[PDB]
């Protein structure tokens, strides 16, 4: 494969995922999370298509589950600049609701280049206390997996925090992701699970 | 969480 060819595709495949009109559409068995006690429908959205109050409910989610572990972290918790971040344009999520009123568990994701790769990239899965450990989390993250697939992303990409214990085994061993080449190995990792084509 | 380098 040629260079230019080369750069052209990655951006084409990029662009062209997120000209999707739903990515979670291909495979809707997906849409329905019902294990565990639990039972939840899942949707999969750009930001722009959210009600500005389940925005807030996300920020505020991640802000509760995340902000001290952000301060013990170089970057320090920044309110306006996460509150940028989840509302870029570019921002794609999966939301789970428990009725048609609640939601109880969201991703941040993107699709985009990173070190010259077409990846997807999962910024945030964040869950309420009460729907934690019954196998939720895990679901929403082959569904980024299978779009990755679907979409002809070259893996799955987060960050994750080092002080993150319990995130880290999570990704690290229950998923098997792997420490991506581009982590600094600083009190984060980078970590990232390869599609298989 | 967020996107680190
Ligand atoms: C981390 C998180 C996304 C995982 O989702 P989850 O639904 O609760 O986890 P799952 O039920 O899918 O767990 C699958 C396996 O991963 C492991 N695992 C999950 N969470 C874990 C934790 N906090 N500590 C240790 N191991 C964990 C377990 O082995 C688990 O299997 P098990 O319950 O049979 O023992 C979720 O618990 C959460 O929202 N935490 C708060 C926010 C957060 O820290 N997000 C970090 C992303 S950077
Ligand atoms: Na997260």
């Amino acid at each position: 494969m040629e260079e230019r060819a080369a750069m052209d595709a990655v951006c084409a495949k990029v662009d062209a995922a997120n000209r999707l009109g739903d990515p979670l559409e291909a495979f809707p068995v997906f849409k329905k999370y019902d294990r565990n006690g639990l039972n939840v429908s899942i949707e999969c959205k750009r930001v722009s298509g959210l009600e500005p109050a389940t925005v807030d409910w996300a920020f505020d989610l991640t802000k509760t589950n995340m902000q001290t572990m952000y301060e013990q972290s170089e970057w320090g918790w920044k309110d306006r600049e996460k509150r940028e971040e989840m509302t870029d344009d570019r921002a794609w999520y999966l939301i789970a609701w428990e009725n048609s009123s609640v939601p109880v568990a969201f991703s941040h994701f993107r699709f985009d280049v990173e070190c010259g790769d077409e990846v997807l990239y999962c910024y945030e899965v964040q869950l309420e206390s009460k729907v934690r450990r019954k196998g939720l989390g895990k679901f929403l993250i082959q569904i980024l997996q299978l779009m990755a697939n679907s979409t002809q992303m070259k893996k799955v990409m987060l960050t994750v925090f080092k002080h993150n214990h319990g995130a880290y085994q999570f990704f690290r061993e229950a998923l098997q992701f792997e420490i991506d080449d581009s982590s600094p190995s600083c009190s984060y990792e980078i970590l990232s699970r390869r599609t298989k084509f | 969480s967020g996107r680190g380098k």
